[PDB]
Order: C-alpha cells, then structure tokens, then sequence
C-alpha cells in the first residue's frame, strides 16, 4: 500500500500531549448549554476582587475572628506604632492565605502590584490622624515617627476619610545585597505609626479598631504553574 | 495565558490504582468516576460550582508473574477488557457475569506490548453543568441524603482478564489517568482552608486562619 | 580636546582612534539619572616597573565606592549601565614596551585550591588594581585566586585573549586607548552587589626597558565614566 | 555552510549512562540537566558567553536478567517511566513516593520493543539566554556560592520500572541522548587551554601555552 | 481504514536525523529575545579576528610570555637569521593553538590564506631593516642571506614603518615528492633575515623584541566536521 | 489520530524495492560535478565500438 515509516517516540504515553481520541459514547446528543451567571475566563478575575488580611495573628487570636481586627486606643505616649508586616514573600507573610495568596501558590514567577485598602471600624465622632508609611526595599524598618514621615508616606485624617488607599509593588524574588544580611531587609514593610492621639467626646468610646483589605492593582504575570504546599 | 482556566485544568493525574489477579474467582477491578479521590485535584475543581467538561482517560496496564508450582510455566500475551458502564446501566458482581457481555455497556480490548488505550467520554448528565457543591437532599428518590445531587452521576469502569489461564497465576496493576477537556467553569468560590477528612461529603475540623506571629508589630 | 562632563575635565588627542565595544553604541532602553553621574571617575595610578606582571579592575566595583555613583548603587541595586574606558601611560621616547587592554565580559576565575572557590577580597578590591603574579600561585593557600598571566587566570590561553574588545598600546608609538563597552547580560536588569558584569585586564607583553638614568616606571592612568545609566527604584 | 552555528552544534552525544535494578527498593536513575557532563561537548558550547536553544532527548533503554533462584522464571514485556521535574518542582527519594505521581512532572510511559522514546523541552528560564560563564555570587538567595547562577536551571529526570516483579530480578540500562536545536548564540570566547578538573567550576592547573621545540630557528 | 505499508528502516532511532518531536512542556510561554551585542552567525568570524603566535616555544619559555616575543639585538655578525618556522600543519607547529588553529582542528580538509601582521616593540629611535622571507612548498629552507632574496621578500624598514603584513597561503594537504624525503620542504617557510644591523642613539636600549600575528586573508574553506585532538 | 491500517508485505525487505531512506550523513556539502570526458549513458557503446577476433585457438 502506502509506504510510511515510524519514527522515535511512537508507541509512547507522554501525559501532556494533545491527540485526538475515539469517543466511547457517541450518538447521545448532550444537552445543550445555559446561560449561568458568573463566568470565569480567567484566574486573575478571582484576583482582583479584595479580601481581608489577618494582620493579627499573635498567635492566640487565630482561631478567632479577633485575627482581622488591628486594635487602635488613646494612650499617653506621642507616637508609637499601631502594626508592620513585611512583605517577603512565602515565609508566613500575612498575605498568604488571603485571597491572593492562595492563587499565586500554584505558580512559581509572578510580578505586580497590589492595592491595600484600609478603613477605620470606630465611631463617626472620633477624629485623629495615621501615618501610613512604605519602606523599599534595601532601606530598614524604620524606628521613629520623624525617619518614616521622611520616606514614602500618606497622611490618614480618620475624620475626613474613612478609608485609605495605599499601592504597592510586590515580586516572587527578592535582591539580596552580599555583605549586609538580615531575614526581611529587602523586601518592604508597611508599617503604619500614630501621628495624633484619638480625640473623642464624652459617652463615646475610644478603644476603635481598623480592618485591612488587599488586592491586585494592576494585572499580574505568571509563569510554571506548580502544586500548592497547603495540602499534607 | 497561563492562568486561563483551560491552562489550569487540562493536565492529567493519576486517580487511581488497583490490582486484580486471573485466578482467584474475585480478581476484577472497579472504579466509580468521581473528582473527589485525589486531594490535589480536588481542590482545584473546587474552586468553582458549575463545571461542564468533556474526559479523556487512559490506561498503563502491567503484569507479574506469580510463583507457581513447576514444568515451565509459559505464557502467550494478554488480553484485557476495559468496560464502561454508563450512569444507570448494569452492573457486574463475578467475572464471569451477563452484565460483560451486554451492548450499551461500551468496552475496549488491548493486548499487551501496544500503545496503552485511550478512550474519551462526552459530557453526559441529565442537566447543564456539574455541580461541585450542592446544598440539598438527593431529588427523585424517596429517601433523601444530604448533599448528593445524584444528577453529577458519571458511569463507572470495570476491567478484567479475557484470557483463561491454568499454568501461571499472573496479577495486573492499572493506572487510570484522568484529563479534563474544554472545560467551562461558573460562579467561584472560596478556596479550601482544613483538611480533607472524607470523600463523600465536606465536613472538617475547625483549625485556625493562618499561620501566628509572636507580635502584631 | 577637552572634553568636559559634569564638573570634570580632560584632554585627549583628536586623531584618536576609538573602539567601540561589538559595533553597538550604549543606548537607553525606570528612573534615568544624569545629575551627579556623568562624569570621569580618575582612578589612581599604577606604576608599570620593568619585573610587572599585570593588573585587573572589576568594573561595576571600582566604581561603588567612587562618589554618588558609589551612593547610587546603595539605595538603587537593579539597573543597566554602560561605560567608556580612558587608560593612557606617559612615558617619553627613551623607554619601550608593549601593553593589551582588553575588556572581558563574565570573566569567571579559578581558585589556587581545586575543590574550594574564591573569596570576595582576592577576586575584586574596591577602587585599586589586584595584579597578577608571573609564577604559579601553590594549592597550599585556601581561596586564592591563581593569577598565572600566561593562563590569565581563566584557564584560557593569553594570546587568544584578542578576541575580546581591545587595544595595543605600543610607547614606540601609541600612548592611549579608548573602549566604549555596551550593555551585556542576559537578563535587562540585574543585581548589581552579587554580579561583575566586566573585567578590564592590562597585561605587559613586551616588557618596560630603559636605559640607565631614566625614570625607573611608568604610570598608567585609568579613566572609567558610566554613560546612559539608569536603575529601578 | 559547514561553519554555521547549527551545523556546529546540533548533533547528538551520550551524555548519561545509569542503571537501575527492580528489586532492590534504592534502584532509580537521577540526572540534573547540564552541559558540563561530557568534556567533549563541554568545550564547544564554552566558545559562547550566551546560547539559546531547544532541547530534544532519546532515551535507549535495555534489560538484563538477573540470576534468580529456580523452577521457569518467565517474564511478561517491561514498562518504564521517565519523569521530568521542571525547575522549581518535587523530587523523589524512594522508589515508591507521592512525587512520580503528581500532574505537572510530565512523563512518558515507554513499552520493551518499540521505537525510543523522544520527547523535546522548550526553552525554559526566566532570563533570557543561558549563561555558560557567570562571574559573581548565587543571586535570590541568603547565602550565595561563586559562579552559580540558578536562573539557568532546567530540570531533572528520573526514571523508574512500573511494573511490579517477583520472579526474576532485571536490570536495566539508560543511556540519554542529547541535541541542541535552534541554536543562537552570542560573545564569542577564547577556547580552553588547561583540562577540566571539575564538573561545578572553572578550577584548573596552570599549564604551558604551547609544544617546546629545541629552538627558535 | 486506510491501508499503509512500513518500509525497511522504520522502528530505529538514527542519530542523524530531523524528525518532529512531541512537546514535554506545552502552553508555557517562553520569555522572548533580546538584542544582546555580539551575536555569532558563523564560526569564520571568530578566525578572522587575529591573535599572537608564540614563536619562540624553546622549552622554558612555553610557562611564560617570554614565549611571544621574538629576540632582536644588535650583534657583530654580518647577515644572520632572527626566526623561522614551517607551515606544516597538525606536526606541532606554532600555529597550532592560536585563535585560527582551534577552530580548524574541528575539521579534516581545509584551504585558504593567512595575514601574518608583525609589530615592532622596541624604542622610537632604533633604527634597522629586517628581511621577510617566504619559501613556496617545493623549495628548501634558504641558508644565506642572498638566496633568501632571490625568493619572495618583502624587506621591512623599522623606522619607517613599525608593522608588515605579509600574507601567504595554507593547505591541510601537502603534496609530498617521490624520492626526495625530508619531514617538511614541501610546506612552505617563513624565515626572517638581519639586512642591516640595529644603529641606536646613546641612553637607549638596543635589545628589542617583536610580537607576530596570525589570522585568516580571505574566507576559508572547511568541511567533514571531527573531533578535536586536544582533550585526555 | 488518523486512521490507518496496515495491508500484507509491510514489514519486509524485498531486495530489489525503490524507497526512500534517511541519510546518515546530512549538512555535509558534497562536491560538485566535474567535466570528466567520455560519458557511458548505455552499455551499447561499448558494444558498438570493434575488437579483434581471436580465429586461430588452435589448442597452443
């Protein structure tokens, strides 16, 4: 008949092929689809919608809802620091298992920037003042109020403003410095520090909190989709 | 384009595995087509409540010689038959059953040192989608079961020896793999935080949200 | 002639001929900086005496300590730099010799021990010329790097070392050199404290010879000024 | 059109050579993917500072029967399994292991007697060329090793029998081919002097530049 | 279904051929190029690149740069020989590990020409004239400096000029003759002569050296790729 | 994939067949055809040339 020859690599299985196949089942006209709403293209649409960071975790308040909630009063003391998270990526950050974090598990490269919307759960007659201060990466946590107002901040008037939005970069690879070592130094941080105490009335209480939400600002890019490490 | 819904799902996995022998007069293997055997495909399909995919499966059938008596035990080549019984068919019991031998119970026959035989299953179900998570109890029955949804019913899938042996006892492994196709997913979904503990339903042990730290600062 | 960039001046000769890296100019692609960077980083003098083996300058090393550049690099790592490489000797009609400049991308080196592999103050000092040695560096030391010249302390054979970007200096009738070396790395940003991505070499072929009463050395005199540079910060 | 850069470098060369025994329960072959292997493919890749290039591998695998005990050793047709772990993904340690299992190592499954089983990479890394010389410290790490550079990473292979065994013991041979395709490369280098002492480095002994004569005439 | 017929020469795997493969990694997205300088497209652009030939092997000097540079002094002998070398190829000669000689022992049957630049590295006031002599294959080793004239010669003025180019042919092929045996007449010399003597002022050295180049005239023209000899 | 199926005499070696075959040596640039005089296209022009007939055998 016709003359053919086989080449290498014919009689083989490889598991991430695409050939056609003989259908087991034909002749059974399925059924036909419907419009269900709420189609997913892609998985960066599970991405851009925000989720709530438990950036209290303290290690007792975990199995609580008491995590989400970041506690905020009135003290004696001018300026001091309400949180700071890094953001070294993978070793337990808080943005882990949030809603963002749990997608790029399954890849191993990705590069983007990300949204952190806060909001202030206190009463609508206490009035104060937040610093929300970013690091970049190479320069240290800062220790005083005056050092973090000198590098990227957004002043937060809780009074005029119930919620603030700060946008920051974040990559699957950090560029150590060679003599210098220390476990999140490049990285970032996104401490945040009291600028003013909480001003309140009389019969109002002080003791507020602040939730704390993360996004994607932009689009992300990933690459080499792989396994979680949350499973046994 | 690698986080397209296609580029995450078609891949392929191995969900099950089972040994049956020639011989012994109960040696047949049986498999009930879910998602919910593997722990890592399952929390991947269920990220989503309404999937509608075709299938595509495929079979890595071995053999071994089993230590029988004496006088040169040899043996021609191997015959194995793969049947597929859709949702609502019939269902064997013995090897040597009626159910084998009827028409709508599809099979494939594939003798050994071959290409490993792959078979393809459209989308069948009464309804539009599959349907991941289902709040209820099992409609047309008389006696209900919470969440079961008896409407995602797949088939099931037998395979035995055709080949009759009296000289060397001779036991076969199986290797079903598993691959989604053209897959359409609706509606997402939160994705899974505790352990799985069960295959049939969604309970769990209440743990903690993530992982502590020694200070809020 | 004199030619002027920032707050820094010199003067070259203008029937010079220049070599310009692989044929390709440096071009830019991020913040750009051109306000204390652009200008000519004079390192100081190396003395080529008559029993002198030869001398190596790590190149986005030299310049880490030099000035905003060296400030730069401390609070912007990632970036993309070219260069433009000034060597030029003064030596009257009287002394003789022969020097090669070469400008050797990735230059990987070897250790004096097989199984270890070199430190960070053998391979590159900061802002001063390591030198190599015309004898065997023994494998008794522990991280050290085997400064061989004829193997130019790469394994490779010194004549071919030609292929490279480079230029003779020949006192009976050159006096200088000029390279314009591009942008070379696989990725467009690296790390700039964990990579040495060039390598300028000088190495005497023909010895110095004088006669008695002249001036017993000859300074050579390096001019490094990194043109259309950025970083990401 | 004999000195071009493809028909210097695409051509094929053995690059491993393993063995791995079915019962011994520590017998599975293990390669890292490099250049660096044989010495005389080695050098012709290290006259460029940049190369880009396809990968396509063959894998020539045999058997040998191993002296068993007694009474008729007979043996069905072999299966082997060949895994390849992308940069960045699970290893195995024991023969038996969760990570031959998992979906995004993918295998090839290979019968006795047919045509060898070729598969072909495609360019992986996150650069954008492999680098052959890489003057500077290990880079996205804590503590960093010289001349390293783990961005031009590109696997691993294991490879392993699937079929079960009881009888006769085997022992099998691979041996793994090895062919650039669609080479580019870039900034050419002088070619190497002194020989090759180690597989990790650029370590050498200084020798002479060339062969003495008895003079200069 | 449709009938075939496998040819002879179909199962086996030749290690020669060009044949489609399966894809072990699909859907993955390369990262694309980008224009790194200095791309290769041919290996005869490394060999016209020229590179310095140790002439002066002499079996201490091979683990120095004394190797490189050729002796030259002012002498009280009328007429004497600076250096010579044959074009034998392969048996050893000093062309054997420069730029040129690595990449033709990567082949068996090559033919083409060679520059062979020279430099004069010695003072700006000596003065001198060399003579270049290159003998055809065929013809001896010239032993005076008068019949080494009567050949090709270029004659070279030091002061007038500090570098020659003289550009000689190359074959991997030499046709011996059939009586007349000597282990290499029929390959070419490139011997080089004192004309005059080297007249220097006073306070300047007269022992001069010289450096020898090495590349390739025209395109070359190679072919039946091997092996290189020069590996354990 | 495509359907095929594989008729008698496939996996045979007939001596006097015409297929084709895989190189074992391309990318190799043969050398050229030169102008060698005389040209046989026909084993009848040796034929039709004339030799010399040995008519007295004559046993010595």
């Amino acid at each position: 008949g016709l003359p053919v020859m086989t080449t290498p690599g014919s009689t083989q299985f490889l598991t991430s092929d695409d050939f056609q196949s003989p259908s087991a089942m034909p002749q059974f006209d399925v059924t036909p689809e419907m419009q269900i709403p709420g189609r997913v293209n892609n998985l960066m649409e599970i991405a851009e919608v925000d989720s709530v960071v438990p950036v209290n975790n303290t290690e007792d308040n975990v199995s609580s809802l008491k995590a989400y909630q970041i506690p905020v009063q009135s003290n004696s003391d001018n300026g001091k620091q309400v949180f700071g998270f890094p953001l070294q990526p993978g070793a337990n950050n808080v943005l882990n298992r949030t809603l963002l974090g749990e997608i790029l598990n399954y890849y191993t490269h990705w590069s983007g920037s990300i949204k952190l919307t806060f909001m202030f759960c206190g009463s609508a007659m206490a009035t104060g003042k937040f610093l929300l201060a970013y690091s970049p990466p190479g320069a240290g946590v800062p220790k005083n109020r005056k050092d973090a107002m000198l590098g990227t901040h957004v002043i937060w008037d809780v009074g005029l403003q119930s919620s603030c939005v700060l946008c920051v970069p974040w990559i699957s690879q950090t560029h150590y410095r060679y003599v210098v070592e220390d476990e999140y130094t490049a990285a970032g941080y996104v401490t945040c520090w009291y600028q003013t105490n909480i001003v309140v009335p009389a019969d109002v209480q002080s003791s507020c909190d602040i939730l704390c939400f993360v996004s994607a600002c932009n689009d992300f890019s990933v690459r080499m989709l792989k396994d979680t490490p949350f499973i046994r | 384009s690698e986080s397209s819904i296609e580029n995450f799902l078609c891949r392929s996995a191995c969900v099950y595995y089972a040994t049956y022998t020639n011989n012994s007069k109960k040696g047949f293997a049986e498999w009930v087509i879910n998602t919910r055997q593997v722990a890592q495909l399952r929390r991947k399909l269920e990220l989503f409540t309404y999937l509608r995919f075709d299938l595509e499966l495929t079979f890595v059938i071995t053999s071994a010689q089993q230590p029988s008596t004496a006088s040169s035990v040899d043996a021609p080549v191997q015959t194995h038959q793969i049947m597929y019984v859709p949702p609502g068919g019939p269902v064997p019991t013995k090897v040597k059953d009626y159910a084998w031998q009827t028409s709508t119970n599809p099979s494939v026959f594939w003798t050994e040192g071959n290409a490993p035989p792959r078979m393809s299953i459209p989308f069948i179900s009464i309804g539009n989608a599959y349907s991941c998570f289902y709040d209820g109890w099992t409609q047309f029955s008389r006696n209900g079961v919470y969440g079961i949804n008896t409407l995602n019913n797949m088939g099931t899938l037998y395979m035995r020896h055709v080949n009759e042996a009296g000289q060397g006892p001779i036991k076969s492994t199986v290797r079903i793999y598993f691959k989604p196709k053209h897959v359409k997913a609706w509606v997402p979904r939160p994705p899974r935080l505790c352990q799985y503990e069960k295959q049939k339903n969604v309970n769990f042990s209440p743990i903690g949200v993530t992982t502590s730290r020694t200070d809020i600062i | 002639r004199s030619i002027t960039l920032g707050n820094s001046t010199i003067t070259t000769q203008e029937c010079a001929n220049v070599v310009v890296g692989y044929g390709v100019w440096p071009e830019y692609l991020p913040t750009q900086p051109d306000v204390a960077t652009c200008r000519f980083y004079t390192l100081e003098s190396v003395q080529w005496m008559k029993n002198s083996a030869g001398w190596w300058w790590k190149l986005p090393d030299a310049l880490s300590q030099m000035g905003l550049f060296g400030q730069n690099m401390q609070y912007h790592y990632l970036g993309r730099t070219g260069y433009t490489i000034h060597v030029q000797c003064n030596a009257s009609k009287f002394h003789q010799g022969c020097l090669l400049v070469v400008c050797v991308p990735e230059a990987e080196m070897g250790c004096s021990n097989l199984n270890n592999t070199p430190e960070f103050s053998e391979l590159s000092g900061g802002d001063s010329a390591r030198m190599f040695t015309d004898t065997q560096v023994g494998e008794s030391n522990a991280k050290k790097v085997q400064t061989a010249v004829w193997n130019a302390g790469m394994g490779v054979g010194v004549g071919n070392l030609t292929i490279f970007p480079h230029q003779w200096i020949n006192l009976r009738t050159n006096n200088s050199a000029t390279l314009v070396m591009p942008y070379i790395n696989s990725v467009p940003m690296d790390n700039m404290f964990r990579h040495n991505n060039l390598t300028l070499m000088i190495i005497p072929f023909v010895p110095l010879n004088y006669s008695e009463g002249s001036s017993p050395y000859v300074p050579i005199t390096v001019t490094i000024a990194p043109m259309c540079a950025e970083y990401n910060g």
